[PDB]
């Protein structure tokens, strides 16, 4: 629902709807519509097979990084609706998704 | 990793929604199993999730009026949904659930918790 | 160690007294521990046998 506008080739920067108390476990979703969602991040830096390396997101080092999703290079294919799923040591259990980026180039 | 699923499209109000989704290629003792809710205009709401021993936790915020289920007679995951309202006339997605642990103390203290990522997802059916 | 980050906030209580309490508290709740080896609490034990 939050609208960002970025030009091809930047790098775009995604922040979460919700800010990080403690120590942070975030997970990143991609979201187009009649798509079905994909996974890009999970444990913070963790890739898995599918995702290019241009979608990358910051290391949970220390406390005071800001979680944000960085996208190097951006195409066609992402225009989409990304999310941030956060977990933390503090807020227990995290029923909800958050606040949703309507991202559009 | 494919998952099916399928639903009746409509019933009228107080009645159970039943989607039905078919999963092949691995063994259901492996993971953990979830479904998905998105509502037209608002986000991504989860509505449960399902563990190997029938154990379901539900949303504070649906005020425990949802209710998944499990047969692992046929190999599917099931869903019912009771009380329905025109707020859930959405798109359902089913998907599988991988608990992680990120440590950050003494594990012998409980300092730890737990989360889930999904990375595996269906298509989406619309129902009213 | 005390591995939970404290901050000290200074309560006004009088004319010079101040009281320094415990204010919020960020990054992780967590519970002090002491690390005594297990290794040389193993000899140290079994020479206290002796
Ligand atoms: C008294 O003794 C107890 C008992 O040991 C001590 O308790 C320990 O406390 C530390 C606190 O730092 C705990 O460390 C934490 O461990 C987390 C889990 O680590 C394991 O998993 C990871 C990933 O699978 C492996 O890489 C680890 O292996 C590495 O460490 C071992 C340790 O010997 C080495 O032998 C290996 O060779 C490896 O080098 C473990 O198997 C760990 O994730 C966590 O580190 C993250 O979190 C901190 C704080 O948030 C970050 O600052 C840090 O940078 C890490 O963040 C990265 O990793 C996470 C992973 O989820 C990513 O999500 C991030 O994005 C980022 O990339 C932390 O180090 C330790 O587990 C715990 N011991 C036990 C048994 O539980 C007390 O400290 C001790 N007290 C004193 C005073 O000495
Ligand atoms: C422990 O707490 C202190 C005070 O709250 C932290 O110091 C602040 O750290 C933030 C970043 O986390 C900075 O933006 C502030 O400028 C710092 N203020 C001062 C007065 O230093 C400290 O970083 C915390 N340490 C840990 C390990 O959590
Ligand atoms: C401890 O309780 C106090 C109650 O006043 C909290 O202080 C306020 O907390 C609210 C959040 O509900 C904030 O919106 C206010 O700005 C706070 N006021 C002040 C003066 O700090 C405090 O946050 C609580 N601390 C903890 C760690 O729970
Ligand atoms: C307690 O912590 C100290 C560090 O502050 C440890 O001492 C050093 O440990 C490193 C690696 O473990 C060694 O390379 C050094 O040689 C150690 N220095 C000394 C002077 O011993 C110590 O091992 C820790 N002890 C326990 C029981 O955890
Ligand atoms: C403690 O010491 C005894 C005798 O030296 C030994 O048999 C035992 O395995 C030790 N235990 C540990 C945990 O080191």
């Amino acid at each position: 629902v939050r609208p960002l506008s970025v030009a091809l080739g930047e790098t775009a920067r995604i922040s979460c709807g919700r800010q990080a108390l403690g120590s942070r476990a975030v997970q990143w979703y991609q979201h187009r519509p009649g798509q079905a969602p994909i996974l890009l991040i999970y444990n913070n830096q963790d890739r898995p097979s599918g995702i290019p390396e241009r979608f990358s997101g910051t290391p949970d080092i220390n406390f005071g990084t800001r979680a944000t999703l960085t996208i190097s290079g951006v195409e066609a294919g992402d225009e989409a609706d990304y999310y941030c799923h956060m977990w933390d040591s503090r807020s227990g259990f995290s029923w909800s998704f958050g606040g949703a980026t309507r991202l559009t180039v | 990793v494919q998952l099916q699923e399928s639903g009746p499209g409509l019933v009228k109000p107080s009645e159970t929604l039943s989607v039905t989704c078919s999963v092949s290629g691995d063994s259901m003792n492996n993971y953990y199993w979830t479904w998905i809710r998105q509502s037209p205009g608002k986000g991504l709401e989860w509505i449960g999730y399902i563990s190997d021993r029938e154990s379901a936790t539900y949303n504070p915020s649906l005020n425990s009026r949802v209710v998944i289920s499990r047969d692992t007679s046929k190999n599917q995951l099931s869903l019912k949904l009771n009380s329905v309202t025109p707020a859930d006339t959405a798109v359902y997605y089913c998907a599988t659930a991988r608990r992680g642990q990120r440590i950050y103390g003494v594990v012998s203290f409980g300092e730890f918790f737990y989360y889930y990522s999904m990375d595996v997802w269906g298509k989406g059916t619309t129902v009213t | 160690t005390r591995p939970n980050n404290n901050t000290r906030k200074s309560v006004r209580i009088g004319p010079g007294q101040w009281f320094y309490a415990t204010g919020e508290i960020i990054g992780d709740i967590r519970e002090a521990h002491c690390n005594i080896s297990r290794e040389t609490w193993n000899s140290t034990l079994i020479q206290v046998k002796e």
